[PDB]
């Protein structure tokens, strides 16, 4: 394919300018539930009236590095252009003749986004970035260490943009390069630490598991949910293996950054050989519409033991991750858990399409109530993975509401 | 303990299989017991005869202890332990279940039907023969 | 409750009630759900069912993890509460169990959406016998193919197997792969001359909706613990969650009509008995095949004084089902039932022929549900002991094969639903009572599915053959509705509308004209969003 498209497939520009399965591609209007509210994503199609097609060059780069459209106005930070600012030009002229030579253009307009007061005004975004510190001389090749490191460096930092979710983000929504790769909450869901750090980070885990890892999203030890599944189903899984045996080189040589609480590895958890009583539910026997049924080994069985077994090791076959030793089920953060029981997991590779139901109040399987979630919760960490968390009804009602509120929010009170 | 401890002991010679779940036999025996007050005596009775006459295994114990008043405390334990019921109505309390001994013989094809087998389309495979005792 | 005031009231929350709902809902009107029972959770009747004793797993009993509510009985045929009196010499081949809730029967139902052939709707029109219906399949085509895409029903794509029900777009799912056993019986039955092909089945053969794929927990009879296959209650929230009201723990038991004969209300209980009017623009029934009849004849008024929409005196009467005749044996073969679902696979060959003005066609089909229960079960019925104990479970597990075959019954006015004068329930209502009789057309047409089972035995060379000398029930609750275009000698018209009032739909399963020879549930939803539809032109 052309070196255009497989740059914007390496950079996931598909993903967040496409709204869902419908919506054709590239066509924007998808929302973003940044923490001023919806971000509508723009048309990127090369359409005379409604999309880019008047653009040229140098405002497609100014758009894509610094973050100005034509008429002069800022992009919000929603566009990954913090990271994306260091392409070299060879690159940018490469999506210029992807976008407008290889999409069709579609002729509708996107939803536009209004985002609430002080933050209606889209022109007080340049304070932000110059305190952000974004510019950003382009990339050059690193001679110290060899190609593959480098290449490695370019997708993760300038293409993948891992840093858009992994690298935590200071008071002003801005990347906290300290903490490099140290996960943050980015909504509902979490990005783990992702460093060398062999307890905290993925330092720990073997070239072979970070690669299926990085090609799949299923390994015996973790599965892409949430965030990594719309990456890893749109950026990763058409992206050629050489490339991603560049991304784990660099990712084997991230400096180290440690959680606190933490001893063993998030994947190096024994399970209890605990199990609920089957007499129990004798006395619960003509007696529909559960309510009463209370126990976390009780509502276990009830819900998650037939895909995850009473013991918590999963599928023989691999289809139903292993519990106990499981990354998600042992980060002492359960966000990654709590999100995973809320909205399931959804992740389709190569037209084969991972789906563990949701359990929020629009599921179809079983909608169950908040608290249901915080004992299932509280029985699959203290049993099967890390017993050194808690899940309660606040944290669990928190993430329904869509993940913690940033200090920055209430400002649009 | 002590009655409950030879109860395992009894339940292991009378079933043949060593690993038996220790509160499966327990709320078995609290249920055997509340059935009939005097199961105790019985079971004590039946491990005497199953040590003085050195029974091997509960194949020549049952062939020799077939018309003796201890037969039928035997063959319902023994239904217990495997069925997970005592009783015959359709009330009954279930004590045990995906640990139920008559499970296990065919768990590798049949799936316990609340839990799942290896994968959404293990059944592509073809099945082990009916010749060869698994394990358990 | 003041009024409940509507645009539509529509009762029964099944999969009947929450489709109507649904569809209803999307077009932006106000609707009335209601049900005659309280909610349930499906991971509790999961539970219910995995501390069910399994003398209930050997002989299939699928009940009791759903509870019964003394307002709103529904039938058990394990210890009996003797809700549903059948008489008649083939009384037996009536026990159909259903429950009340959420979801109804449908709560744990075995996900067998099936086509009716054209020549169904004509049989009378083909053969002279049966009768005809007031439209043709074509006309339900449409519906039919929505009701297959909501639900998310597997289907055979790809084959010519028998003449059958033509399709115009294909369906949105693949079949999954056989068990072991299916392939066998095809195998065994392409030798012995009968064309085995896939059922098709409402389940996830793969992820949609945002449910999981079926893990082949072979216990979609009862519940899957999952939701890999459709239920009425993902209809039934999907409406709700469009602003439609439902209401549990509304019993319907009386209604009034105006001058015009068009209702004005009708009139509920709720558990304490508590009388609740109802008022709105429409009035549809979609409650079941015997509850709907029932529902009419109790609140015979003034004006209709033998009962609602019974001018031509045919609410309840010609009651219609599949005669059934259900065989279990052990195989001479391992059979190794247990793989995937509850059925996968029937014997199709002879559901239509010239022979239909003569004898009555049939379909055989297969129980795939495990037989690990129903083997320990047997294995201590003897009172076996150690080794031989395990190795006569893994035999009786792996040989016992479990088959049935079913008829098609011809209109009879004298099958009937009269209401019991000697039993009640809680609200005192009369509970049901139906006289079956399978006629003489049914008796021709057992004469030769007899010898085709006794040939289906001998050639895969069963042992223990077991033969019920009586009718099983198939649990097709149709006819009682009967459709046609003369008002006299009919009930409701092809747009599901009642000769006596033009504001009464009655989308029941009773409304079949007649029985078929293969599952009609799907059917029941073609026609229950056809009277949406018609609903849709009423109102707007
Ligand atoms: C109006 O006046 C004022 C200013 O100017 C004088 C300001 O500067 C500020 C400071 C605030 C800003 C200008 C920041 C503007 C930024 C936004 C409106 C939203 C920022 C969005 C992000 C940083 C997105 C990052 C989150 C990610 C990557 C989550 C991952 C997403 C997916 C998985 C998809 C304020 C408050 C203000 O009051
Ligand atoms: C064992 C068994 C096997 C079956 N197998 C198949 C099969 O293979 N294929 C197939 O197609 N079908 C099969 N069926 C039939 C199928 O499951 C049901 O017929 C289907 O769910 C249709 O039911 P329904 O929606 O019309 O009624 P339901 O949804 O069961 O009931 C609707 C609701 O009406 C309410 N109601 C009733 N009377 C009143 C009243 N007077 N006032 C107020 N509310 C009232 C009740 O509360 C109930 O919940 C089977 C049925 C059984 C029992
Ligand atoms: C650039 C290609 C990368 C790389 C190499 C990684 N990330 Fe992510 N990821 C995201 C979230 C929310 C999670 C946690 C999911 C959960 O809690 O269940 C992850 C997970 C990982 C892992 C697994 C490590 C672990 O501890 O489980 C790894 C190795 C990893 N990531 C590396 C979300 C995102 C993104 C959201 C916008 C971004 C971009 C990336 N990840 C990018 C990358
Ligand atoms: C979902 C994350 C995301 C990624 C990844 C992304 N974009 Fe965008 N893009 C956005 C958002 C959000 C905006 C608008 C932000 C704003 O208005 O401040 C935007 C705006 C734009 C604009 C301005 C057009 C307009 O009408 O506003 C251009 C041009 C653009 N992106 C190009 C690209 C290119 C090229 C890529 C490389 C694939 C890319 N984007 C990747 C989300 C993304
Ligand atoms: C069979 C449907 C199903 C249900 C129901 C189910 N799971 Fe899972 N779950 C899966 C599958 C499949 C995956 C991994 C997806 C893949 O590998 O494609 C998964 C993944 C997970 C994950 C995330 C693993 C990771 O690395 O991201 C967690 C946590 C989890 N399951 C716990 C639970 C709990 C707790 C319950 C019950 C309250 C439950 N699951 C119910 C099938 C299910
Ligand atoms: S029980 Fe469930 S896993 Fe499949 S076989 Fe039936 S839908």
């Amino acid at each position: 394919i052309s070196r255009g498209h497989y740059l914007a497939i390496a950079a996931d520009c598909a993903a967040c300018h496409t709204n869902g399965r419908d919506g054709q591609f590239l066509a924007g209007g998808y929302a973003i539930s940044s923490p001023m509210g919806n971000i509508y994503s723009t048309n990127i199609t090369p359409s005379k009236t409604h999309g880019i097609g008047n653009y040229t060059l140098e405002q497609f780069s100014k758009a894509l590095r610094h973050g100005i459209r034509a008429d002069g106005a800022q992009l919000y930070p929603a566009m990954p252009y913090d990271a994306y600012n260091r392409l070299t030009d060879e690159d940018v002229k490469s999506l210029y003749a992807y976008i407008m030579t290889e999409v069709k253009p579609v002729d509708a307009p996107s939803p536009k986004t209004q985002l609430p007061f002080p933050f209606s005004i889209r022109a007080s975004l340049g304070i932000w970035k110059i305190a952000a510190r974004i510019e950003g001389k382009p990339y050059v090749f690193d001679h110290t260490h060899n190609d593959d490191w480098n290449r490695g460096r370019y997708l993760v930092d300038e293409l993948a943009h891992c840093g858009e979710c992994h690298t935590p983000r200071n008071f002003l929504l801005a990347p906290n390069q300290s903490a490099y790769l140290a996960g943050a909450d980015i909504g509902s869901w979490r990005a783990p630490n992702i460093t060398n750090a062999p307890q905290s980070g993925i330092g720990s885990w073997s070239d072979q598991d970070l690669f299926q890892y990085l090609k799949t999203g299923k390994t015996a030890h973790a599965r892409a949910a949430g965030p990594m599944a719309e990456a890893i189903e749109h950026s990763l899984q058409y992206l050629p293996d050489a490339d991603i045996s560049a991304i784990v080189t660099y990712l084997r040589s991230v400096p180290a950054k440690a959680e606190s609480g933490q001893t063993v590895a998030n994947f190096e958890h024994a399970g209890r050989p605990s199990s609920y009583s089957v007499a129990n539910a004798n006395s619960r026997r003509s007696n529909s519409t559960l309510t009463k049924t209370t126990d976390g080994a009780a509502l276990y069985e009830a819900v998650c033991a037939s895909c995850h077994q009473s013991d918590g090791k999963g599928s023989k076959d691999g289809y139903y991750p292993s519990l106990v030793g499981n990354t998600t089920t042992g980060q002492l953060n359960p966000n990654d858990l709590i999100a995973s029981i809320l909205y399931g997991v959804d992740r389709t590779t190569d037209n084969h399409e991972i789906l563990m139901p949701a359990f929020g109040p629009d599921s179809l399987v079983q909608p169950l109530t908040d608290e249901q979630i915080a004992t299932i919760a509280d029985y699959v960490l203290s049993h099967f993975g890390n017993a050194q968390a808690t899940v309660s009804a606040d944290a669990v009602k928190q993430v329904r509401a869509g993940g913690k509120q940033v200090p920055l929010a209430k400002l649009a009170s | 303990r002590d009655s409950i401890s030879d109860f395992m002991q009894l339940s292991a010679f009378a079933t043949g299989h060593k690993n038996l779940d220790l509160n499966i036999g327990s709320a078995l025996l609290l249920a055997f017991e509340a059935q009939k007050h005097d199961f105790s005596t019985q079971i004590k009775a039946l491990r005497e005869h199953i040590t003085k006459n050195n029974y091997q295994d509960v194949e020549a114990l049952d062939a020799a202890m077939k018309d003796d008043p201890l037969h039928p405390t035997l063959i319902q334990i023994i239904r217990a332990w495997y069925s997970g019921v005592i009783e015959d109505e359709t009330n009954a309390k279930v004590y045990a279940f995906e640990k139920a001994l008559m499970y296990q013989p065919s768990r590798d094809v049949v799936v316990i039907p609340t839990y799942a087998h290896n994968g959404p389309n293990y059944w592509v495979s073809e099945p082990a023969s009916v010749d060869v005792m698994p394990a358990f | 409750n003041e009024t409940l005031s509507a645009d539509v009231v529509i009762i029964g929350a099944g999969i009947c009630g929450s489709l109507l709902a649904h569809k209803l809902v999307r077009n932006g009107l106000s609707v009335l759900l209601l049900d005659a029972g309280p909610r349930r959770d499906r991971s509790q009747i999961v539970e219910n069912w995995r501390n069910m004793p399994p003398d209930n797993k050997s002989q299939y009993d699928y009940a009791t993890p759903y509870p019964s509510v003394p307002w709103a009985p529904h039938t058990n045929y394990f210890p009996d509460n003797n809700y549903l009196i059948v008489k008649g010499p083939d009384r037996t081949a009536y026990k159909q169990g259903i429950i009340k809730g959420v979801g109804g029967t449908t709560w744990h139902w075995a996900a067998s959406s099936w086509r009716y052939l054209p020549n169904d709707f004509k049989l009378h029109s083909t053969y002279g016998v049966g009768r005809d219906y007031a439209m043709s399949y074509d006309e339900l085509e449409p519906y039919y193919y929505e009701a297959e895409c909501e639900m998310g029903v597997m289907g055979p794509n790809g084959e010519e197997i028998t003449p059958s029900a033509p399709r115009q777009n294909p369906w949105p799912m693949t079949s999954m792969p056989y068990g072991y056993g299916d392939r066998t019986f095809t195998e065994i039955v392409s030798k012995l001359g009968f064309s085995n092909t896939p059922v098709p089945q409402a389940r996830n053969s793969r992820p949609y909706d945002g449910r999981p794929q079926c893990c082949g927990n072979n216990n979609c009879m009862p519940i899957c613990p999952i939701g890999a296959m459709y239920n009425g209650v993902y209809a039934a929230i999907k409406a709700e969650k469009l602003g439609a009201k439902i209401i549990p723990n509304a019993v319907v038991y009386a209604m009034e009509t105006d001058a015009k004969n068009r209702i004005t209300a009708i009139s509920f209980y709720d558990p304490d008995k508590q009388s609740h009017r109802v008022v709105a623009k429409t009035f549809v029934i979609a409650a079941n095949g015997i509850e709907t009849p029932k529902l009419l004849l109790l609140a015979a008024n003034d004006r209709n004084p033998h009962g609602i929409a019974n001018s031509s005196d045919l609410v309840g009467r010609n009651m219609m089902d599949h005669p059934g005749i259900g065989m279990s044996f052990q195989s001479a073969e391992p059979i190794w039932a247990g793989g995937g679902s509850v059925q996968m696979s029937s014997i199709t060959n002879f559901r239509d022929g010239d022979f239909r003005s003569e004898y009555a066609a049939t379909q055989i089909g297969y129980n795939n549900t495990a037989q690990n229960s129903r083997a320990g079960m047997k294995a201590l019925s003897m009172g076996l002991v150690g080794k031989k104990l395990d190795e006569e479970i893994r035999r009786r597990t792996a040989h016992g094969v479990d088959i049935y075959a079913n008829h098609e019954v011809l209109p009879d006015p004298n099958n009937r639903l009269v209401l019991s004068k000697d039993y009640k329930d809680a609200l005192g209502i009369p509970h049901p009572e139906v006289t079956y009789d399978v006629g003489e057309y049914v008796r021709k047409s057992a004469a030769i599915s007899r010898q085709r089972l006794m040939d289906i035995a001998k050639a895969m060379g069963g042992t223990e053959i077991e033969m019920t000398p009586y009718f099983t029930p198939n649990n097709h609750i149709t006819g009682g509705t009967i459709m046609g275009h003369d008002p006299r000698d009919s009930v409701v018209d092809k747009w599901l509308r009642t000769h006596d009032h033009s504001n009464l739909f009655l989308a029941t399963g009773a409304t079949m004209a007649a029985s078929g020879t293969v599952a009609s549930t799907l059917t029941m939803a073609a026609l229950s969003l056809r009277a949406a539809d018609a609903i849709l032109n009423d109102l707007k």
